[PDB]
Order: structure tokens, then sequence, then C-alpha cells
């Protein structure tokens, strides 16, 4: 009944998802937006919402009375979900309709309102009918169809029937009738060819039941209509198979040159709409009634007609000349129009205005930037559009249409908000006027030659920088002349050996001065000395390697919480790390949010006051989810939440500068959504985890009594003996602590395998973490903190095969069995020479130990009789071809079975 | 789980005590069908 | 003018190869060392158990002890 992350906004919708008209008087209209379905009232200026699906919403149809709305989603696990318009918080559902079926790719509901009928996405498609007025949760009747008909993606119900449906693909059309007393659904899908008319007919789009005659209509891209008649069992057939009603292609006629694709029929008119901005109404004779045409309007994909049957004024009225021999009054319902290019309009029934509504991004979507002091947010498409909203007002305001065919993706404000900037996929960069979106530079800057991938301003307005997908950096600077500021190019440099993952500006308050910082996938981090940089010479002076076995993804300033200062970075290991504002060395190991995928990007909520200085919050997105974190991080699951959005992928972040709201832009969903947050709900969730070790104990299997936990605790004592030495004549003594050299031993002893580099990292972490407060190195570590280190450093589950497989797959040939495999001497030599080096005698000792040729423990009694045996054992123990299967049989008696999650918050 | 080398130590620790009464062992083997067929083989070799 | 020089890693694939090798080396060293520790813990287990009888590790000392 309350949530941390609630949704209520939609910007944009996919124009291929057909609109309907519901409540007329107030103007409230229905559109689908990714996995969500939405109602919006123009005059109240408020949205109403239908709450999600397991996948993107695939298809919908509204009852004729606009009381009922039905919807489906694509992908697995699909649900068919039906709704009452005027409760506005309704429910109805069909569970589990199809196991494999990838959601229902077309679906109609009876105007009769008794039945629902559906077409599944599947390699062979399903047809099923559903008595939705009953709480039925299984198909009443079923058929599956040859592939030859193709994707079937239009379906309609017959207003003159209860047991007839039509469907077509691009390339086949189908008639259906359901014999419920027989329990049989029958189909026919006859094949058209040129022979029927010796004429071109080509591809066709939609099919519909005629107004009054035993007929089925099909509309063509060819400018033509096709019509069929149905034939029903002749009486002599009734004694036999009574071959279910057959469809015959009586007639073809050409109605216009231009492509038609829309067809719907209203109150004994037919209505047809075109690729190029002409919409026509007809009487069942196919007689011509006055059309609507040539507005700034095209490829009309959404037609819909009002619930209101028109009352009839005639004393003063505006009606058009019908084209009858006389030409009479003509009064449609009100009706809705919308284009291909996502342009939404309502018509006054009397024609006196063609009124347009919201207008929205055509195609694919990329993430939005907020003004830092004003309730303004800027949205941009790939195509031709950047536009700004006041997200409190929900009002569409200033926008500029951009030059044709340039792709655009990156957007930024400068820290003042006075400037806006955008990045264009064809080698192109603009600076923009945070008012008029004038091209500030008389020409844009077009120095690079492929897609941007980041842009950012310095704290100084005078400097801006971008990344490009060629892994090349570029920087931008202001020059002061004549009392003017002008913007000017600054010089490119290639500094990353893999895809760039973040780009950042930095301040030297130490000198009130600007800094430039870049995150690559190459595990390398760099800073550039702007103040020494010069033309054709970005001054590169600092490279760090910052990840291992993995790669980083995001870079931001950590907020000030400390004397020290940090950058925050995240990696494919689900790890987060802090690096030092001077040395960029590491000391923090964190476990990222468990939620399904690694973090893609994070942004930090703004500060008003000391009250925020007392309480800081971090926002992040992953592949498919958006989530919140309270600082400091410690990997506690209760400390974090994440929620699912546009679940074919999310691609950027933006935050309301008041600190109330966040906005997510998807991609192919063409949709942007606002999110409204309760922090106290997360404080409550934190309280669910309790305090002290309780969360971390909960992370250990069996917590404080699990046999694992006791097994670990012994190693603390055993390693304490090792630190004392096994041989001593004194009293034994132990207390609270192990000495850091033992810590790698204990960590391995539990079952996690840090590299030498990881060891160095952890020793740095322990030494330095206390350092700045104490002034001191410290080297006695206590169990509770060691446990925290393990829990952060460990693989985010049990140890996994996957990296082993990947390593063999890189190193090995595919063998006779194709298995990725390594030859024994090559394998040995590589293990000595490469990676981290091994001494030959060291490696031989290791193998002899693993095979168990030595005496055990290697820590009290001598051995040297053994080692000569291992020389021959290197041949005799190791097979000539080695594989992950063999190597894991040698290393592992542990069957490292797979983890599970579903209960975890 | 991770306990291989212990097998070797135990393997040597395994005791060595012999067949407690060898005549019994011999007599049992003489009733073995395979041995009886071996004696038949010895008849065939003649 | 020409793009600038690179600053070079000779190949990312060398990073792939070396990290794979490090992965194997890690698993070998870890297994060897863990076997050492678990074995030693067996012999000492009697000693270890009596030590725990005497006094306990800080967390389980603080509650349990």
């Amino acid at each position: 009944k309350v949530y941390p992350l609630s949704m209520t906004w939609s910007f944009g919708w996919n124009s291929s998802l057909p609109v309907y008209y519901m409540r007329e008087d107030r103007r409230v209209i229905l559109y689908t937006c990714a996995h969500t379905a939405i109602m919006y009232d123009v005059v109240r200026n408020t949205q109403y919402h239908l709450q999600g699906h397991p996948n993107i919403i695939s298809c919908l149809c509204v009852s004729e009375d606009r009381r009922w709305i039905a919807t489906a989603d694509e992908g697995p696990d699909c649900l068919i979900i039906i709704w009452d318009s005027f409760t506005g918080i309704p429910v109805h559902t069909i569970f589990d309709s199809c196991p494999e079926g990838n959601g229902m790719r077309s679906i109609a509901i009876t105007r009769d309102s008794k039945f629902l009928a559906t077409i599944s996405d599947s390699a062979t498609q399903k047809v099923c009918i559903w008595k939705w007025t009953l709480a039925v949760e299984t198909p009443a009747c079923t058929l599956e169809l040859p592939k030859e008909y193709g994707f079937q993606d239009n379906l309609v119900f017959n207003p003159a029937n209860n047991k007839e449906l039509v469907s077509n693909s691009k390339t086949q059309a189908i008639y259906y009738c359901w014999f419920e007393d027989k329990g049989i659904l029958a189909h026919s899908a006859p094949v058209l060819t040129e022979k029927t008319f010796n004429k071109l007919v080509g591809k066709f789009s939609q099919s519909v039941f005629h107004l009054k005659l035993p007929q089925v209509l099909s509309a063509t891209k060819e400018g033509k209509l096709v019509v069929w008649d149905i034939h029903y069992p002749s009486s002599t057939s009734s004694s036999a198979i009574s071959a279910f009603p057959f469809i015959k292609p009586r007639k073809l006629v050409h109605l216009q040159k231009e492509a038609i694709t829309v067809l719907m029929t209203i109150d004994s008119y037919i209505v047809t709409g075109d690729i190029k901005g002409n919409i026509k109404f007809y009487d069942h004779t196919l007689s011509v009634v006055n059309w609507y045409s040539n507005f700034k309007l095209g490829a009309i994909r959404t037609l819909s007609f009002s619930k209101t049957i028109p009352s009839l004024p005639t004393e003063k009225s505006n009606l058009p000349t019908d084209c009858t021999l006389r030409g009479d009054l003509f009064v449609v319902r009100n009706f809705i129009i919308g284009t291909f290019d996502a342009t939404v309009y309502h018509m006054t029934v009397d024609g006196t205005k063609l009124e347009k509504l919201f207008v929205e991004p055509r195609d694919a979507v990329y993430a939005v930037s907020c003004h830092p002091y004003q309730p303004l947010i800027a949205v941009g498409s790939v195509c031709g559009m950047i536009k700004v909203w006041d997200f409190e007002k929900k009002v569409y305001l200033f926008s500029r249409t951009f030059e044709k065919g340039l792709g655009v993706q990156c957007l930024t404000y400068n820290p003042e908000g006075a400037l806006l900037g955008a990045g264009f996929t064809e080698g192109t960069v603009y600076i923009l006027d945070a008012m008029s979106l004038e091209n500030e530079s008389p020409e844009p800057f077009k120095y690079s030659k492929s897609s941007v991938s980041h842009c950012c301003f310095s704290h100084d307005s005078n400097y801006m920088a971008t990344a490009d997908v060629n892994f090349t950096v570029a920087v931008y600077m202001v020059v002061v002349k004549n009392g003017q500021r002008v913007w000017e190019y600054l010089a490119r440099l290639r500094s990353h050996q893999n895809s760039i993952q973040s780009l950042l500006f930095g301040v030297h308050l130490d000198s009130n001065e600007p800094r430039l910082l870049s995150l690559g996938k190459d595990r390398f981090l760099i800073e550039y000395n702007l103040v020494k940089s010069c033309k054709d010479h970005l001054d590169v002076l600092d490279v760090h390697r910052t990840d291992q076995g993995n790669y980083p993804t995001c870079m931001i300033w950590y907020p000030p919480l400390t004397k020290e200062l940090f950058l925050l970075i995240c990696n494919s290991g689900y790890k987060v790390k802090l690096f030092n504002a001077t040395t960029k060395m590491c000391r923090k190991t964190l476990l990222g949010p468990a939620y399904g995928s690694p973090i893609e990007h994070a942004q930090v909520l703004p500060v008003k006051s000391t009250l925020e200085l007392q309480k800081r919050y971090l926002v992040f997105i992953n592949k498919d989810k958006v989530g919140l974190q309270i600082l400091p991080v410690d990997g506690n699951p209760h400390k974090t939440c994440a929620i699912v959005c546009h679940p074919n992928g999310v691609a950027g972040m933006a935050l309301s500068y008041d600190g109330r709201f966040a906005f997510t832009a998807g991609g192919q969903d063409r949709s942007v959504v606002q999110w409204k947050i309760n922090l106290g709900a997360l404080e409550a969730a934190v309280s669910l985890g309790g305090e002290d070790l309780t969360p971390f104990y909960g992370l250990v299997s069996g917590g404080r009594e699990g046999k694992f936990y006791r097994e670990l605790e012994d190693y603390f004592y055993y390693s304490q003996i090792r630190s004392q030495g096994i041989d001593t004549m004194e009293t034994r003594q132990v207390s609270e602590h192990i000495c850091l050299s033992e810590l790698p031993f204990v960590m391995r002893a539990i079952g996690f395998y840090p590299s030498e580099e990881k060891i160095e990292d952890m020793f740095n972490e322990i030494k330095f973490s206390e350092y700045v407060e104490t002034g001191k190195l410290i080297d006695k570590i206590n169990l509770p903190d060691f446990l925290k280190v393990y829990l952060n450093h460990r693989p985010p589950f049990g140890n996994t095969m996957d990296g082993i497989q990947n390593s063999f797959n890189v190193l090995g040939y595919t063998n006779s069995e194709g298995k990725k495999a390594i030859r024994r001497e090559d394998f040995l030599n590589l293990l000595l020479t490469k990676g981290e080096h091994m001494t030959e005698e060291e490696m031989i000792d290791c193998f002899s130990t693993l095979f168990g040729l030595t005496p055990e423990g290697w820590k009290s009694e001598p051995a040297a009789t053994c080692i000569n045996g291992p020389e021959i054992c290197l041949q005799k123990e190791l097979p000539e071809e080695i594989t992950a299967e063999i190597f894991t049989t040698e290393i592992l008696g542990l069957t490292l079975s797979d983890s599970s999650e579903q209960l975890i918050q | 789980h991770t306990t291989k080398a212990q097998e070797r130590t135990r393997k040597r620790q395994q005791p060595v005590k012999l067949e407690p009464l060898p005549v019994l062992k011999v007599y049992q083997d003489h009733k073995q069908p395979e041995y009886i067929y071996e004696q038949n083989r010895q008849k065939l070799m003649s | 003018r020409l793009p600038t020089p690179s600053l070079e890693m000779t190949s990312y694939e060398e990073g792939e190869i070396e990290m794979a090798v490090i992965y194997l080396q890690k698993l070998l060293r870890g297994r060897v060392v863990q076997n050492m520790m678990f074995e030693g813990k067996e012999k000492r287990l009697e000693l270890i158990l009596e030590l725990r009888t005497s006094h306990a590790l800080q967390e389980d000392d603080k509650l349990v002890k």
C-alpha cells in the first residue's frame, strides 16, 4: 500500500501499438507504453494507469462499449489481462495461457462481449477462444496452423456474429468459425494468385467483416480492396463431413494508387486510411463519402471512434458536402487519428478543428538531462527531436527539431543550467542555448567521425569534453576575446584500448582548476592534465589498472563524507570500489546490489542543506532495473532495493534537482518515465534487517551455528597457532585477532581464491582504512571485520564453473571431442611463464600435493624423499590432453551446486 | 569435499592380518566353478 | 590531421590470456593451501577444541562466551 519506488508518468508511446478512444465528453484516451497501459485525460491533465506485465505489452483491444479493456504482453510467461475502464483500478486475468507461446501477437474481443480470442506468437501459431465472462483459465477450443500462412498479426471479431473471426498475415488471410456444440474450431486459408484477375495484388494488411453481407474484406498495400464470400454446408453435405464454411475470393477492385493500411467500420460506414494522409468514409456499396486529407498528417496508424453516439444539431452546423447525387448532411461519431510518426490528434466531429495532442519521439530513445535549479527536464530522440518539459506542470514546452537524419543520444546541462549540450552519432557535437536551443557555435563542432558516447562539462563553464565509440577522447574550451566568450575546438587523443564506460571532469580546489577523467573497459583509468595539455596534445600523465578478471562500468565522484576523498567505480563482478582523489589507489571492496545484473550507471541525489549532508542517497540503473542505495555501502541486501523498467533494456538516468524525483529513458520502447520515491520506506526496509552482524550473519548459511560458520572459526584459531608457531613450550595464547599474512591463508582455507593482487589490495584496505583517523598502520584484524571482507570479496554466490570454462575456451584448442583442451607440457609451461609466474619446483610441489604424493600438511615433518617421484608423476599423473572437466575433478570434490534467489528482497 | 591425502595414510594404516585358517581358503577355491572348469581344461590339454 | 598516437596495451587479448592463466594459478594455489590448512586443522582439532573451551573468538566470545 506504499512503496519506495512508484511510477506515475509516461512520455511517448510506440505508434505501432494501436490507440483506442474511450470517454468522449472529457476526452480520455488509451495508449500502451512498453509493459504498461495508460489512460490520460486531456482537460483534467492527469494520467490513469494499468499496472504492468511480465513483458512488453504486445496487443490490446477495448470493448465496443469502452467499459472493458483487454491486453497481452510478448515474451515468455505472458498473461492476458482485462480491465474495467471506469473502476480505473480493475482486475481480471488469464494465468498461464501458454507455456512456450511468446505472448499473444494479435487479439480481439467480442463486441457481443461474451468471448475473447487470441493469436499466439509461436513458430506455429495458436488460435484459442475464451469465455472471459466466466473465470475461465484454460482454452475453450484450440487450433494450431501451418507456418505457411505467416505472422497472422491482425485479428477482428464480427459484429453480426458470435462464432466468426477473421485474421490475416502480410501474405495469407484466414476465415474462422467455431462450432461449440461440436466443440470444433474450423479454419480455411486459401491462396490467392495472379490467375484470379491476371493482376498485381501483392501484400495485404487488414481484414474485416462487412456491414450487411456474407462477406469478408481485405485491404491491400497495392491500393486495392479484396472481398470474399462465405459458403455454408449444403444440405446434402450435412449427412457427411459438412465441410466447414468455405471462403471464395469473389472480387478485386483498385481504389487509389497510394498504399492503404487501416480499415474499420462504423455504424454502417466503412472507413479507410492511407500511408500519405487521406482518410475516407464509405457506405457498404463502397460509395464515396467525403474524406479528410492533406493536413500535416500522414501514415495514419491509429483510427478510433467515440463511445458517444452523436446527438444531432442542425439549426446551425458545419457539416461537409457528401458526394451523393444530392449530397446530404453527414455526422460521424467523433474519431481519433494518429500517424506513423507518433503524432496524436483529436478531431471535432463537425470538422471545424483538427486538434493535435501531445507529440512524442518517433523511434528510439536516449536519456534526459535536468536543469540544476529549475523544474525543467530535456528529452531527446535518436531522430530530429530534443524537447523540454516542466515535470511538475507535466506541460510540453519548448523544443527544437534537429537537422534531418542526424542520430542523437548524448545530452548534458552545464552545472549552472545556463547551457545545454548534445551529442550526435554522426561525428557531430552541438552546444545549445539552454533557452532557445540556438546553435550557439555558428557551426556545430564536427571534428570526430563516429558516435559520441559521453559528454560532460567541467565545473568551469569554459570547458566541455566528449567521448566517442572509437575509444577516442575530445575536449572543448572557451576563448575570451574582444569582451566576448566564444567556444572553440580542443584537441583529440586516443587513450583507451576498449569501449569507454564513463567520462568525468574533476576539480583541483587545491588550485581552483579543472581536471578530466575517463573510465575504459580496458581495466585502465586515466587522468589528463588540462593545464599542461595543448594543441594536438592532450596531456596524458596517469594510467592505473583498476580491475582484475573483470572490468569497470561506471565512474562518479563519491560524495564528501570524510577527510579523504574518493571516486566510486563499479564492475562486472558486482563489486564497487573507492579510489583516492590523489593517488587513485584503492581501499574499499563492496558487493553491489544483488538484483540480477551488474550496475550500468548511477547518479546522486542533490543537496539542499546540512540535512542532506547528514543523509545521502545513491540512485543506480542496471540492464533492466532501477534501484536506490543509502550511504555508506556495505552490501547489506536490506540496504538496497531495485525495480523493473522497460524490460527490454534501460539506458540512462536523470534526477529532479529538488531531490524528489528520478526519470528513466529506455531505448527501443520509445518511452520515458518519471519515478517518485519514498526514502522512509527504505529506512523501514533497513529496519527489517535489524542491526550489528544480523544481516551479515543472515548472509552466512546457518548464520551463527551453521557447520560452515564453525568450520571457519576453527581456521581463525589454527592460523593463530600458525602465527605463534606450532612448536612452543609456553602456554598457548590466542585472542580476537589474526596477523594479516595469515588472512590470505584463512581466506583460501574457507574456499575463496584471491590473486596476489587481491591480497595486496586487501592489505592496503586494512592498513589504510583506519589510517587517517588514527594516523597509524594497524595489522590486528578481528573476526567481524574479516567476515565483512570475505562477504564483499567473495564471488557473489558459490564459486562457479564459468570462469574456468572461459579460461579453457581462450587458452585451448577444441579437441577431437571439440572440448576446449590444452596439451600437458604446453599447459605446464604456460602456467609457469604467463599470468603470475611460478617457479618450476613450486609448481611441481603444488601438483605433488594435489595428487597427494607428499606427506600431508607440509608444516611439521619432512618430505624430501618425495619430490623425485613428482618428476615422473608430471607425465604419469597428468593426461596428455587436459580439460576443464579433468582439472575440476582434480581441484574439486565440492560439487558447487547452483544458488537460488527468489525469496531475497 | 577436500580430503584426498588422508586416503593414502589410511591405506597404509589398513591392517595386514591373514586368512585365519588357510586350509579352509584352499578348500573353498577348489569348489569354485571356474577352478573346476580349469581342471577340465587341464583334462583337455592331455 | 592524423588521429593522435595510441597509448598502447599490445592487445586486450593478452589481458584475456594472462587473466585466464591467473585464474588457473589462483585455483591451484588456493586448493593447495586450503588442503594444507584443513589437514592441519584435523590434527590440531583436539587442541583447537580445547582452546575454544578456554576462550572464544570476539563475536562468539561477546555473545556466546
